This record gives C-alpha cells, sequence and structure tokens, in this order.
C-alpha cells in the first residue's frame, strides 16, 4: 500500500523567502505523471526543479514553471528519458489549486507544470491533471501579484527548495 | 493630429510574427525563438509622406487558445495573416484565421495583408501561386516578405496602413 505523496516548493521572489506551497500527487489516478513530478521535486535523479523559475504567471488563471534546462521556456525533461505520453484525461481543472501538465501538443510531457488559481475548463483533455495544492495556497495567490495578462513577471519568483514531505 | 493604426499579427506557431515584428520595431533579427503569448509595442512611422503612430499587437495561441486571442483581435483595425513557406499547416490554417476576424470585427471587409514569410529559405512546401491565389480569393495583398534579411517587412506593415486608409 501507499498514500499518495505530498511534496513541497519553498518560494522566494527575488530571493526573498515567500513561503511554502505543499501538493497532493494523485498517484491513484495518475501514477506515471505524479512520480515524474514526485521524482523531479526530490532530485533525486541528479536533475529537478530545485533553482527552477516561474516563468508564466497570469493573474486568474495560473503559474507556471518547471523549466530547469532553458532560458525561454521551451525546456525541461521528464524522469522517463524522453517526453512522455498523456496518461490519461480522467480528472478536470476543476478550480483553485489544481496541478496540470504543460505540454506542445499531444503526448509531450516533460517537467513543465502549471498550478491553476481559477477553474479553467477550457484545457481539459489537453492537460493531464495530477495534483492539487494542499497547503499554501496563500503563497500562490501572492505569486499572482507579480504576473501580468501575458505572463511576463515583474519580480523573479523561484523554486529556492523542494522535496517529499511525510 | 498624428493618426494611430491598430495592426494585429496572427498566423501559426513559429512563422515569424514576432521576428517580423521585431524587425520593424528595434531593426534586427535573432535565430533565438522566444514563444509569444500577447505581446504589444508602438512605433512611430512616416507612410507616404504622413507621420503615424503603429500599435502592433503580436499574437500567439492557434485553435486551443483561440478564444481569448479573439480578445486582443477584437481590438485591431488590421490585420497581418502570416504563414512560412516551409510550412503546410501555416497555409492550411490561413482560413481559420481569415474566419476569426471576419466573426470577431463582424464584417465581410476587413483590412487584411496575406504575408508569406521566410522567403530567404533555400526550400518550401507552399507554392507563391497558392498564396496568390488564396489573396487573390480575398480579395487582399500578397506580400513575400523575410524576418531575417528584412526583404517585404516594411511593405507588409505599410501596405496595411494603405488598406486601413482605404476602407474608412
Ligand atoms: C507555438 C509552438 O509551437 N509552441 C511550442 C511552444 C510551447 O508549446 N511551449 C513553450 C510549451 C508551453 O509553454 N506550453 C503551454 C501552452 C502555450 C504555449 C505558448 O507558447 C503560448 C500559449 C500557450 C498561449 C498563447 C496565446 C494565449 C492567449 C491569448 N490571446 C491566452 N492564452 C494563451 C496561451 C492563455 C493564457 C492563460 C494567457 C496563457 O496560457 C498558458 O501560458 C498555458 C496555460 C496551460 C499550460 N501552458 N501554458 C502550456 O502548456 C512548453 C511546455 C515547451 C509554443
Ligand atoms: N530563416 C528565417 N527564420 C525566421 C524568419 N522569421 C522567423 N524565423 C525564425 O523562426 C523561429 C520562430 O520565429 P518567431 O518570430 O518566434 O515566430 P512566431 O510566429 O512569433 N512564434 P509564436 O506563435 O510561438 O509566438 C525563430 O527561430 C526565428 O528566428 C524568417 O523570415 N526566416
Ligand atoms: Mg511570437
Amino acid at each position: 500500500s501507499m498514500v499518495n505523496p505530498t511534496v513541497f516548493f519553498d518560494i522566494a521572489v527575488d530571493g526573498e523567502p515567500l513561503g511554502r506551497v505543499s501538493f497532493e500527487l494523485f498517484a491513484d489516478k495518475v501514477p506515471k505523471t505524479a512520480e515524474n513530478f514526485r521524482a523531479l521535486s526530490t532530485g533525486e535523479k541528479g536533475f529537478g526543479y530545485k533553482g527552477s523559475s516561474f516563468h508564466r504567471i497570469i493573474p486568474g488563471f495560473m503559474c507556471q514553471g518547471g523549466d530547469f534546462t532553458r532560458h525561454n521556456g521551451t525546456g525541461g525533461k521528464s524522469i522517463y528519458g524522453e517526453k512522455f505520453e498523456d496518461e490519461n484525461f480522467i480528472l478536470k481543472h476543476t478550480g483553485p489549486g489544481i496541478l496540470s501538465m504543460a505540454n506542445a501538443g499531444p503526448n509531450t510531457n516533460g517537467s513543465q507544470f502549471f498550478i491553476c488559481t481559477a477553474k479553467t475548463e477550457w484545457l481539459d483533455g489537453k492537460h493531464v491533471v495530477f495534483g492539487k495544492v494542499k497547503e499554501g495556497m496563500n503563497i500562490v495567490e501572492a505569486m499572482e501579484r507579480f504576473g501580468s495578462r501575458n505572463g511576463k513577471t515583474s519580480k523573479k519568483i523561484t523554486i529556492a527548495d523542494c522535496g517529499q514531505l511525510e | 493630429s498624428m493618426t494611430e493604426y491598430k495592426l494585429v499579427v496572427v498566423g501559426a506557431c513559429g512563422v515569424g510574427k514576432s521576428a517580423l515584428t521585431i524587425q520593424l520595431i528595434q531593426n534586427h533579427f535573432v535565430d533565438e525563438y522566444d514563444p509569444t503569448i500577447e505581446d504589444s509595442y508602438r512605433k512611430q512611422v512616416v507612410i507616404d509622406g504622413e507621420t503615424s503612430l503603429l500599435d502592433i499587437l503580436d499574437t500567439a495561441g492557434q485553435e486551443e487558445y483561440s478564444a481569448m486571442r479573439d480578445q486582443y483581435m477584437r481590438t485591431g483595425e488590421g490585420f497581418l495573416l502570416v504563414f512560412a513557406i516551409n510550412n503546410t499547416k501555416s497555409f492550411e490554417d490561413i482560413h481559420h484565421y481569415r474566419e476569426q476576424i471576419k466573426r470577431v470585427k463582424d464584417s465581410e471587409d476587413v483590412p487584411m495583408v496575406l504575408v508569406g514569410n521566410k522567403s530567404d529559405l533555400p526550400s518550401r512546401t507552399v507554392d507563391t501561386k497558392q498564396a496568390q491565389d488564396l489573396a487573390r480569393s480575398y480579395g487582399i495583398p500578397f506580400i513575400e516578405t523575410s524576418a531575417k534579411t528584412r526583404q517585404g517587412v516594411d511593405d507588409a506593415f505599410y501596405t496595411l496602413v494603405r488598406e486601413i486608409r482605404k476602407h474608412k
């Protein structure tokens, strides 16, 4: 038996600590996608989210991050040696806190993800939902103040540390 | 007084919408690809001896984000419909952007220019004749451009301004 994992990000704003966000990962329904995000959060394969930034923050919509390989939001990689398939579309973008995969079309999952700050139903069936904020939604809300209509951020929002809890 | 023209650049991913806009605004070209959500620019130009203010809305999103792009397109007075000569999908997509313009502007007669970009490339998948025939079927100009060499860049934007002036 295994309970759904819990991971955390410690968020910083221009290097200054902001707070902790934790996530439940729905390994019970999307095990491969949950496992990718979990391992990238611990860094246990030698690469992952620590030190990366949220390169798009769109108030009222989502915060996107996870590119730890390129400078322009085109990078990142999964733990599977290649971009991986959309595992399933069981779960929907139902409201604030939903954690879902960014992609460049069908079956192109890498490491980039987004945290919804509202219901984003138009993304259902194209982005794999795999988790949800557990604690620290107020920190995600604080992050939104640094975004803009087109996602450009006015301060550098980073994952100063990340890992697994419990 | 100085008249302002609201120009909107649309088309499929990677065709060169931003590179064309940056050539107009900043007079350079880079190979780096920085994907757009939306970016707005302003620049004063002289067209046919008249100083004019251009507002350029550089768009993105293809079909998945088309409903959001409607809101930027609704601002526009004229449109560049951009495809790349080595990208068949981008040419097949032009119809979608044309229909989106007609819907959001609620008009069958909207100032537009068809732009065939990447004309510097040594290979192509879309015939120039296809683009000429498409533009003729829409009753709009067709301009061959390269953001890399600057071929046709001023002509595309200035022609669009003249199309707006003929519509009024
Ligand atoms: C066009 C093309 O070939 N590519 C490859 C690039 C790409 O897919 N990435 C860089 C991937 C990525 O970030 N995916 C992203 C979907 C997306 C990418 C890009 O470049 C633009 C937009 C979406 C986009 C464009 C216009 C637009 C409007 C308007 N008008 C409104 N929105 C747009 C998005 C919606 C939002 C809410 C304002 C912004 O939405 C996002 O940023 C979107 C949310 C869901 C997750 N997500 N981004 C993606 O998956 C990389 C992962 C490689 C572009
Ligand atoms: N050879 C050549 N490359 C070009 C030309 N225009 C753009 N490119 C290249 O094509 C890539 C995409 O250009 P870009 O302007 O970002 O395209 P876009 O239509 O704005 N993309 P998006 O829809 O994601 O915002 C870049 O690597 C750029 O250098 C051109 O006229 N010739
Ligand atoms: Mg662009």
